[PDB]
């Protein structure tokens, strides 16, 4: 799974067969890392416009 | 791929099945890759 962002500690209390988070657009909202098994949370990085 | 989805609910009802709602979560994915159109239960006897 690709993409960028922030990955923060997050406190959603996954399930233990849930790998990941998915939001309306279908774009990845959070995820399970192997060798740690710990949820981390996905932020899309900042950005706007100027 | 047999899919398993379980969930324990305790009740306390005689006959029927209570009325209500409970999610199913998955124990366990089997990569079985056979064909079924069959099924039957295993139970146990009870000898005194
Ligand atoms: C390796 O990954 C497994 C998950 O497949 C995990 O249970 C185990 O703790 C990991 N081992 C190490 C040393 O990170």
């Amino acid at each position: 799974l690709t993409g960028t962002g922030v990955l923060t500690e997050s406190n959603k209390k996954f399930l233990p067969f849930q790998q990941f988070g998915r939001d309306i657009a279908d774009t990845t909202d959070a995820v399970r890392d192997p060798q740690t098994l710990e949820i981390l949370d996905i932020t899309p990085c900042s950005f706007g416009g100027v | 791929y047999f899919k398993i989805y379980s969930k324990h609910t305790p009740i306390n009802l005689v006959r029927d099945l209570p009325q209500g709602f409970s999610a199913l979560e998955p124990l366990v994915d089997l990569p079985i890759g056979i064909n079924i159109t069959r099924f039957q239960t295993l139970l146990a006897l009870h000898r005194s």
